[PDB]
């Protein structure tokens, strides 16, 4: 992801 | 000097009476670690030291749609509000609690009981949240719509003469917005999933948030351009910007159909109550609906429900919406003035009274 | 000086003698409040006062049709007029009362003992409403349409005292009338059935309804030609449109056959007191003939009395209906008059007679 | 032969006018999905086929209080009674229908109109419903006291063709019944807000409900036991039990002051009813009193019914409440006889003279 | 016949329209070698080459929680998957994609791009992983609880038309499985720590873990006994032998708090799922429970699901696990039944409309 | 309904 | 809630 987990 | 302490579903104000605001102000949340503690503090934390530490507690809310799903973590609210915010003795004041219209019967049942062996409070009187924000206004007449952050109610009074039959209650309140806003934001590829992450996305919708007057006109606006989008900062430094989801997430007071729920608007509700009113009673009703809870917040809210009665209403009817700039505690503002009107002392719940009956006296 | 107190069945009347116009006219409803008060309560609401909240109270009215149904709600209405309305004590003036009529004395012992017990006044009189209507008229001979809210009183008075055997009460009122609009307003889709909307629905009566002068005549011209609808405001502020219930409700006087009643109009019933009376002061009433009451407001009656009593009465007799402006009010302006006589001293009910 | 549609505020039946019991019988609801379809069904759903799918469905009622709302909405079910249940064309046999009295002229008259035009029907006629109801109970006169979902009227009979000057009409019906009934469910904590959840309470009413006899010594005998208790299960499979709810929600009959309603209880209804009838034939409707209509098929109401009328009428005088096992389709069946009775043949107003009048030509 | 490749975290399917079962299936990985090379061949290796010499590349994994987390790699992969594994050119051909639900919307939106523009494929459908899955198991009512391996996701579906608003997703799968069971796997000395490592510790996973019936009796036969001990021999031809691990690793499925994360088991997550759909709907939910993805394939996975659902579940309820041999490839099947079904055939995105909108017309 | 109820 | 919603 961008804001929260990696991905 | 009676209490009033207010219990929401997500912050609780606490006070005494007479005063213009409230005391303390704290999320009514409490936390228990997860993660196996390793250096040589409590158990449980709530209230503001719960937001401090969110990180690492797993932050669960005792009250939920305006019914105390957990009892024990209830208690402990009130016992911190009491020997920790206020820091005072309940066994020498009255408490004033408030509850929504329409809840369980079991529900401010056993709030009676707790406040009467627990604390053993002098005395004790259980109000309803709407009829307390028509008190702060000064008002005597209008359909009051309190949106909460787990309940959302319109109760119509009229001359202090209310109407329980034109009560409507909706489960849609600030809680489910931030559950949907959350829902809205991995679009942009931003996830929040743990319950601390909420608290995240509560910040976010209190700052960025507003209520769209023209919906499908500003979907297109944002479509179309970047003007709308904001910049916020998470806690950790990192920068993220939201666009047409600042007026999507408040949107769905509207269009409950975006949650997926068949209850009417927030503007069709309070037209819908007003309806069931009776038609003499309905002109004084139109000129004096009155906004209150954190959820009402919303900047452009007041205008946009104007726009939206009006088309349903007739044309003949003006229609005022009252906003006041401190609706957030006006229902415990009405409060305190009620602890503190010399016709209310008759109306307090005795200790006497309870324990010869029972928690039946309560619900009359 | 004395006060000409109407307790009309409805409209209720109230002022001091020797003026022109009643001081008071608030109406006869004690309204109790049904929902719940959550927060502040003046248990009862009488007059004015509870048309205002109208729409969170069950109206009652003390008086049926002339039959009083509870007289605690009547001294509840008497306490306002004096204390409220009129903001005067009974114990410095005498009162005067006004009386339907031909009424059983049992209303009238009841109505002698509230006021020279309950409120202590030093004198009362008792008064026919039909008599009185003449009085303000200027001719003390004559047959008076007395039609209110309550009951329709045919009473053909001579030399100011009413004939007994020639009084025909005939239960056609405004109320009646009123039941009868609501009953036919639901064929457009108006629904008024709460005690709270009678009262629009009475304001839309006496606002809206006339009485055609054909009847068979104006049902072609009102399916033909939407001209005779008219709009009218609810107080919520929705706008209705009434088409034939403008000329439909008025014309039941003349046809009680809508309702069910078998008795004839009021057209007929004038008729038919006459006859009662001697053929030798016949040809008097036929000429002055004094309608009273706000039943009789309907714009065009006086047209449709004069043309349904000529063709029922001889061709040799003359009609001439006498309609004046203040027919509502003639009862009080009529005691007004009567009270005020230098020669009223004499049969007053002072309190010794008690 | 000839169809026999009785459209009914709830559940509408459809007979061929020679038998004792209707055809088809299915509820007057049309749903629509309220969510997309990823499984790449018809746009909508039509009386008994949307009850088994109501969980994906918004049902909405094309009647209201005996007033078509939705004309297109009506348009279906007629179309769906004649082709898919009945499975018979129109255009062959005559139509006949019944209309709630004290109705709308626009409400018959667009009725008319629907039926000569889009079903192009050979003859139709519109019956009042109450005196149907009579003619399946073998008596010609007697004041029919009808209940249903939106209408509730007393029209009282005296060698037939009833009497037009005292038939009562009074709003408050099994539908009213329904929405107390989750009104006051949410008493024990049970939320139904849903129109899908609606329905659920519907059978809580059918199976659970019951008129008391005495509603005060019943009120203190479920506050001090729980043998009035009763277990209900639902779709999902929770148990709820309901006590004093069973017999508060029929109670609403004949205390209308509990929705908040100025008008009369049924049972003061019916003694108004008669008093405004001749005074002899005031003997003769009292000893026929003809229930009729679902509302009516609690058990005890006739019971309490006979109750309730022998204190407001003269003692001197008998009461008896007729309640025939059938009242349910009782409508129905009188349809049934009159269409086969050779008197109301002659009533059919056919194709031909309507087009010489129009649609108004149905008031007479 | 319609391309259906099936891009997933841990292993990529595409095969061919029509057929039952996928022609290539291949690992998805890109790999590069982090060594010189001094001998006198490619700069990546994709696919099973990358298997085969592993001990050599740095296997990265494009897909990070069904999330392309690098395009350059993904545009190796559809490159490889269509000229060396099908040999097919996507000139001719309709390519469909699945995708997991609550993805951001550039995620979606940039493979649109790159298969209009590098590719340029005639048309293209993108469609839930989870809808899917419910046409190879050839029903219409069921939640699918799709477990993949970066992402686990349970999308109710009721009689065609699924709701969004009860579709939950978890970043709990294989992945998160096979860090965790290399992080425990520490404790009885073995080390694996590399990324061309994991792979080694992924097969361990696919032959030997299994889900245990309840956790607390088979840590005490596992810390008992020797009977649960397994003998696994590495590449090299080193043997090591693992107890209580094996029903440890799949038990961080049902209790994600061994991993650190907060968020519910597989069986509170889609019994979550069922409870925010409607009540109506719950009855024909609970026993069509459909599983899919290699997650799934787990001994015993089924019974374990069964008995946890339902203690959750009411007593009266039947639940049913339905658990197809073919599972892992479930998703991949209904899309194959999917591109020949001649209604969907006109649901295809054409490249006519992609150039006159662009990107945004993927998102309908 | 029009004026009075709803429908 | 009991039965309906989740409280
Ligand atoms: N300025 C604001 N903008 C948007 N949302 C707000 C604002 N202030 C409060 N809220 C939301 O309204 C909800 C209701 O809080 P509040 O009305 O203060 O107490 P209660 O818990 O009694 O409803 C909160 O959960 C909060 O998230
Ligand atoms: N201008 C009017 N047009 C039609 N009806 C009227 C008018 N004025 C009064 N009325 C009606 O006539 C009724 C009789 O009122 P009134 O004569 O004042 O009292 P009472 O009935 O006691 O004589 C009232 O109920 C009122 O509704
Ligand atoms: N056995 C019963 N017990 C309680 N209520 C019932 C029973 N049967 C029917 N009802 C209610 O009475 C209503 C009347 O329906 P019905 O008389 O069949 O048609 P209509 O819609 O014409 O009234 C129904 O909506 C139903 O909810
Ligand atoms: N029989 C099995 N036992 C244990 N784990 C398995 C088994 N089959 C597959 N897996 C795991 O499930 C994960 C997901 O693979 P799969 O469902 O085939 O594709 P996707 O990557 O699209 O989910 C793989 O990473 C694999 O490690
Ligand atoms: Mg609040
Ligand atoms: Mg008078
Ligand atoms: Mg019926
Ligand atoms: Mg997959």
């Amino acid at each position: 992801w961008x804001a929260x987990c990696p991905a | 000097a009676a209490l009033v302490v207010d219990n929401g579903s997500g912050m609780c104000k606490a006070g005494f009476a007479g005063d213009d605001a409230p005391r303390a102000v704290f999320p009514s949340i409490v936390g228990r670690p997860r993660h196996q503690g390793v250096m040589v503090q409590k158990d449980s934390y709530v209230g503001d030291e719960a937001q401090s530490k969110r990180g690492i507690l797993t932050l669960k809310y005792p009250i939920e749609h305006g019914i105390v799903t957990n009892w024990d973590d209830m208690e402990k609210i009130w016992h911190h509000t009491f020997y920790n915010e206020l820091r005072v003795a309940p066994e020498e004041h009255p408490v004033l609690l408030t509850e929504a219209p329409l809840n369980p019967k079991a529900n401010r049942e056993k709030m009676t009981q707790i406040m009467f062996e627990t604390f053993n409070t002098p005395a004790m009187y259980v109000a309803i949240q709407a009829v307390l924000s028509l008190y702060a206004s000064g008002r005597t007449t209008g359909i009051v719509m309190d949106s909460g952050d787990g309940v959302t109610h319109t109760v119509p009074i009229y001359e202090g003469y209310a109407l329980p039959h034109a009560i409507l209650r909706l489960d849609l309140a600030g809680r489910d917005l931030t559950d949907y806003l959350m829902k809205i934001l991995t679009e942009r590829g931003y996830s929040f999933t743990t319950t601390a992450e909420r608290e995240i996305v509560r910040d976010i919708k209190e700052k960025l948030c507003y209520v769209a007057l023209d919906f499908e006109q500003e979907m297109a606006t944002a479509a179309s351009s970047s003007s709308l989008e904001k910049s916020y900062e998470l806690p950790d430094g990192q920068v993220i910007t939201i666009g047409n989801e600042r007026f999507r997430c408040p949107e769905a007071l509207f269009q409950p159909s975006f949650l997926g729920m068949e209850s009417c608007g927030i503007h069709e509700t309070t037209f819908n109550s007003i309806m069931k009113c009776d038609v003499d009673i309905r002109k004084d009703l139109y000129a004096n609906t009155v906004l209150s809870g954190g959820t009402t917040m919303y900047p452009g809210i007041a205008d946009r429900m104007q726009k939206e009665i009006t088309a349903l209403a007739p044309s003949t009817m003006k229609i005022k919406i009252i906003a006041p700039p401190e609706r957030k505690y006006s229902v415990w503002i009405g409060g305190s003035i009620l602890a503190s009107l010399s016709t209310f002392q008759q109306m307090w719940i005795s200790k006497q009274e309870y324990d010869e009956s029972g928690p039946s006296i309560v619900h009359r």
